[PDB]
RNA sequence: CGCUACUACCGAUUGGAUGGUUUAGUGAGGCCCUCGGAUCGGCCCCGCCGGGGUGCCCUGGCGGAGCGCUGA
RNA sequence: GUGUUCAAAGCAGGCCCGAGCCGCCUGGAUACCGCAGCUAGGAAUAAUGGAAUAGGACCGCGGUUCUAUUUUGUUGGUUUU
RNA sequence: CAGCCGCGGUAAUUCCAGCUCCAAUAGCGUAUAUUAAAGUUGCUGCAGUUAAAAAGCUCGUAGUUGGAUCUUGGGAGCGGG
RNA sequence: UACCUGGUUGAUCCUGCCAGUAGCAUAUGCUUGUCUCAAAGAUUAAGCCAUGCAUGUCUAAGUACGCACGGCCGGUACAGUGAAACUGCGAAUGGCUCAUUAAAUCAGUUAUGGUUCCUUUGGUCGCCACUUGGAUAACUGUGGUAAUUCUAGAGCUAAUACAUGCCGACGGGCGCUGACCCCCUUCGCGGGGGGGAUGCGUGCAUUUAUCAGUGGUGACUCUAGAUAACCUCGGGCCGAUCGCACGCCCCCCGUGGCGGCGACGACCAUUCGAACGUCUGCCCUAUCAACUUUCGAUGGUAGUCGCCGUGCCUACCAUGGUGACCACGGGUGACGGGGAAUCAGGGUUCGAUUCCGGAGAGGGAGCCUGAGAAACGGCUACCACAUCCAAGGAAGGCAGCAGGCGCGCAAAUUACCCACUCCCGACCCGGGGAGGUAGUGACGAAAAAUAACAAUACAGGA
RNA sequence: UCCGUAACUUCGGGAUAAGGAUUGGCUCUAAGGGCUGGGUCGGUCGCGGCCGGCGCCUAGCAGCCGACU
């Protein structure tokens, strides 16, 4: 689609900007640096558990994940736990050993299944080869009557 | 767009003919893709079916073919000199299906030594020890040297090929599309077909 | 046009599913499948028509979403799949197990089978092939692929399946003196015995078959099937066997048998 | 021949009005190739730090740099 | 073909019966579809062809050639029937 | 008034009205295209002395149309009056 | 039912026309009680449109820190419904109209040994691996402009979104290098042979060149095989992938799997088709007799583009191709066909109109995505028209269902429902002005009311 | 230079009718010609001088020259 903008130069004919400060000298403006919001919500997948906390691949993510109280809710602050993933159980490594096992099967199959090539065919080559008697005699009888 | 299609010429009685419908998508064609020489340039294109051709642009390395005694190899492609159809892709140095091209020779040139041992290009003083007597030895006599003899009476080059390994470079044709593959395949002029082009080559000079 | 299409009309479509004109306007356009658009049955065709267990098409959903009808072993819950020709259709609870064998007059009537017997099926032939490292290849007519045949099998011959991993079994070959039936044109329906093929470079073969009780008739060769090592087919058959009793025939019979068969 | 009514014909005016098919110029925009490179990142080029082992580098905390090859 | 209350239409419908039959019988025909095209039989009618500066047939007979595997057991090469 | 022929100029079977009768009947008139009648566009199937109509006469390419003639019986297996 | 009547004259017989006669389809005039079916803005303007609807979608099985309910159960992550948002699929079907269009579309008929194909079905599916990186939505919060289905900046957070990239496998097997060694023979040479360290490569599909000739045809430069190399480069492919329930077997004291699904993938075949070709067939006009061609007309040779074959395009050559058996040019109240009316037999006329095919979405042109579009209820420009406006800018296409204006001899209700028929989707659950159902309706078609009876009389009759 | 050109006519013309485009420097390509040799093998003496049949570019080769468009 098209469609109109402005520039990114800057002169007197805006009406509102945008800026961000990167550091603070010494005053604390009252409005902007009294208070402060926290970072609402907590990370979700493992790696960024072990980020955080530097647990290294060594002891479990589980019983350190940050649980969200229910403040103002009502009656009762529960406290509630997001969920993970990227993170290994009993399932999904269930799933693998399936998979892999079976996809051992698939060349252990067609090779079970070539056991059925040197069993199917190559018998039947091997029993069209006990025939072709009356040929190599049909061809005898023109050879040497 | 730029098509391709058969109702807007005239009939067989050179009588006119109407359009009874307008363009389709169906009956397309596209801008040329003109290879010439240089380093690797190659664009993609979504085409027909969900499926990819590729235009080459720019091209240098293909794979030829000495056919006589059939070994392929990958050498750099460094000029054009005849071309059939038109004469001023020559002058513009473009690639396409049946143009006629100068490459290196040094591949060929080892496996020949390295299978028959025979020096290939006859070089007066200047090549014949390097390493071509390194080439030469014999350390299981008796066992190989048979073997080396037979292949001896199965050689037997042609006198023109050899100027052009004395030169150091060779002729050779083109037999793939690369607007629409993106490759240089090929093969090695001999015999009549390297007759004829010689003859055209040279009267061109005059 | 511009694509391709979803919709059937209504009097748009075969003459043998048997269609009333004044009650809609849509018919339900088989799916895709294995057997062609023309000569198939779709589903609900079967079910709420001629055996009119449903009186709707919703009825039909509600039923085969509870996984009890089943297609030739492999179950199916796609209402609207292709149905073919000497299939098997097995409920199986009640023990139905229909076949799917034509009339004498091309209609696709119902034959009940036993329980045994409804565990296999034939297929005829329709190419062959060797694919790579010399592996064989063999393809029927209803779009089912076989590796390794027998070398003694070719084009246009019948097999019997044993229907659980393909396994083919028992096959036979295609010359005169066996039964064949027909599956298309005018001689729908019929059996005989094949006796002749007649073969032209560059066109249609052609047979002159004949049937037992006196008539001669000719097909082309694609629209042949056969069942038979010469009077003995392997299948059970329908009432009528492949006869066309012309019109008068019928009319002395029905009279005839009207109010004195009871 | 004279009066009366109607239809068509020629007719100066380089007549006029609708359409349609095209020549020659100007030629919006989309697409293709050749260039261009606001901007956003790393191996890093080093200097400030550690852990691991064996003085070595591989990973986690600090500042600059050829605007190199990429990655866009 | 079928008493839709007849008919126009439409493809349905009918049976025994305490109603038990937890069901039974059924139907959804057939024809026509010019002309070109395909297939097999018949050969009057109409058109064309064949031997005239001769040609068909005869283990036909000589002979100048290539000569594929038949025999030369497997072999090296030639004529070899 | 009247599709056409025609009615009305002091006794109108035709105008304006009333009695009476006729035809189709929940339908009937009016206009315009279009079929049959049309053997008045004619292959089946017209006409051409005088009613409309055969070029002033002759030659001539394409087109259309073209003489007679080449195996007939007598038999054979049969079924009737 | 293979049919006729009046009129030229003072009378007759003939040519010959004018008028009557029966149907059918459009309009109007007069009239009207029942009931079953039932057409309807085609003809003139493919002229213009206010208002309102016609395309969206969640399973046991892609992502669940909504805190909106309240499971339950604690805190070893997550029972469970679950708005919104991301992801995948559909929006190319259906519906509407007939302006164009004259061997063109179209009907029958045959070919792709000259090509593409989502989905269905069946086959094959040989140190991120006990699981890697950062990226943004939904959310929180500061805002602009009068204006819209306009959006920015700041802070977080996921995948079957986007990337990245292992293990497994036998030195087992194959081929050409071959160090070495041996046997027999040779005076040696010759020969006649064996084992053999180290090497490089070693597939499915790609590209090319050569060699011999398992399976098939009227018809192979086919399918398969062998050798040398290549990667069509990391904007080449596959070797190799994430989720849901039921519960588990273990020489066994934690492993190997199978069982049962879903989703996706690289190639082959099928299925729905599509698109380029072959043979034959069409209305009127000669006050339309020559036409086409270095501004491709007709062939050849080589290539580019194209999913493939082809002057479809480009260069170099040749000078050809059509025609009184009607080319060429022009007209059509010309979309084509199955068919409709009339009809002794033969024919004449109509066919926009519910089925198949084609074309188009105000007139023209060019494109993105996608398996498939030169889409139009998708985008971008010029022309003609046309709505807001704060005057800076923004939004548009009823030949879709109802309705309106104009036009004219001439053509219905801003109604109810997804219950039938069918379609679509992640789906036994959601949507459908496709579709059904009532309303106006003397276009038209079928049945059938508006009196019956017995005495009183006689006009009279047998 | 390349296209395109009416009325009217004593059919000769009108016609340079009217009306449009292109027009440089530099680097390249294609086409357009001439003369000479082909009588060579043996016989025969001093590169040449006589003889019988050969191959004749017998589908046009090689060599050397030259100005213009
Ligand atoms: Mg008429
Ligand atoms: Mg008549
Ligand atoms: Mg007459
Ligand atoms: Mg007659
Ligand atoms: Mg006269
Ligand atoms: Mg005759
Ligand atoms: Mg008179
Ligand atoms: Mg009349
Ligand atoms: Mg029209
Ligand atoms: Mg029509
Ligand atoms: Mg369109
Ligand atoms: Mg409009
Ligand atoms: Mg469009
Ligand atoms: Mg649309
Ligand atoms: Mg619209
Ligand atoms: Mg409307
Ligand atoms: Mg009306
Ligand atoms: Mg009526
Ligand atoms: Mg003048």
């Amino acid at each position: 689609k098209r469609k109109s903008v402005r520039g990114c130069i800057v002169d007197a004919n805006l009406s509102v900007l945008n800026l961000v400060i990167v550091k603070k000298g010494e005053k604390d403006i009252p409005g902007l640096t009294d208070t402060t919001v926290p970072r609402r919500l907590g990370p979700k997948r493992a790696s960024r558990i072990r980020k955080l906390f530097n647990l290294s691949k060594e002891d479990d993510v589980r019983q350190y994940v940050v649980r969200k109280p229910l403040n103002k809710e009502g009656k009762k602050p529960r406290t509630k736990a997001p969920k993970i993933q990227r993170l290994v159980t009993p399932r999904v490594l269930q799933h693998k050993r399936r998979r892999i096992a079976l996809k051992k099967q698939r060349t252990k199959k067609n090779k079970e299944e070539a056991a059925e090539y040197a069993k199917l065919l190559a018998k039947r080559m091997k029993e069209a080869k006990e025939k072709r008697q009356e040929q190599i005699a049909k061809r005898r009888r023109l050879s040497s009557l | 767009g730029i098509s391709r299609d058969n109702w807007h010429k005239r009939r067989k009685t050179g009588g006119k003919r109407k359009p009874y419908h307008k363009k389709r998508k169906y009956e397309l064609g596209r801008p040329a893709a003109n290879t010439k020489i240089g380093p690797r340039r190659i664009h993609t294109v979504r085409v027909r079916g969900g499926n990819k051709k590729y235009r080459a642009l720019r091209l240098d390395v293909g794979n030829f073919s000495w056919g006589s005694e059939c070994c392929t190899r990958k050498t750099r492609i460094i000029d054009v000199v005849y071309n059939a159809s038109n004469n001023e892709l020559v002058r513009t140095k473009t690639l396409v299906k049946n143009c006629i091209v100068l490459i290196d020779s040094t591949p060929y040139r080892q496996w020949y030594e390295s299978h028959y041992a025979l020096p290939l290009g006859r070089k007066k003083g200047a090549k014949l020890t390097p390493e071509e007597e390194e080439i030469l030895n014999k350390k299981r006599s008796k066992k190989i040297q048979k073997k080396y003899d037979e292949r001896k009476k199965n050689a037997k080059i042609s006198s023109l090929l050899e100027e052009q390994f004395q030169q150091g470079k060779l002729l050779a044709c083109i037999a793939s599309r690369p607007g629409q593959c993106g490759r240089a395949d090929g093969y090695v002029l001999e015999g009549k077909e390297l007759e004829f082009y010689l003859r055209k080559i040279k009267a061109r000079k005059g | 046009a511009r694509g391709p299409k979803k919709h059937l009309k209504r009097v748009a479509a075969p003459k043998h599913w048997m269609l009333d004109k004044l009650t809609g306007v849509f018919a339900p356009r088989p799916s895709t499948g294995p057997h062609k658009l023309r000569e198939c049955l779709p589903l609900i065709i079967f079910l709420r028509n001629k055996l009119k267990y449903a009186l709707t098409g919703d009825e039909v959903k509600k039923i085969c979403m509870q996984r009890f009808i089943k297609i030739d072993g492999k179950v199916r819950a796609d209402i609207t799949y292709p149905a073919g020709f000497m299939d098997v259709i097995s409920i199986d609870k009640t023990g139905e197990n229909f076949r799917l064998i034509y009339d004498t007059k091309g209609r696709f009537a119902v034959h009940r089978i036993t329980p045994e017997e409804a565990k296999y099926k034939l297929c005829k032939v329709r190419k062959i092939f060797v694919g790579t490292k010399g592996i064989p290849h063999l393809v029927t007519h209803d779009a089912r692929t076989i590796r390794y045949p027998d070398p003694l099998i070719k084009m246009n011959d019948t097999i019997q399946i044993d229907l659980e991993t393909g396994k083919i079994t028992d096959f036979i070959k295609f010359d005169t003196g066996n039964l064949c039936m027909v599956t298309g044109g005018a001689n729908l329906g019929r059996i005989g015995v094949i006796t002749n093929r007649e073969r032209h470079p560059g066109s249609f073969d052609v047979v002159h078959v004949k049937d037992a009780n006196g008539n001669s008739f000719a097909t082309r060769l694609s629209n042949i099937f056969v069942i038979g090592k010469g009077n003995k087919p392997w299948i059970s058959l329908p009432r009528g066997k492949g006869i066309r009793l012309t019109i008068a025939e019928e009319r002395d019979k029905r009279l005839a048998a009207k109010q004195s068969s009871g």
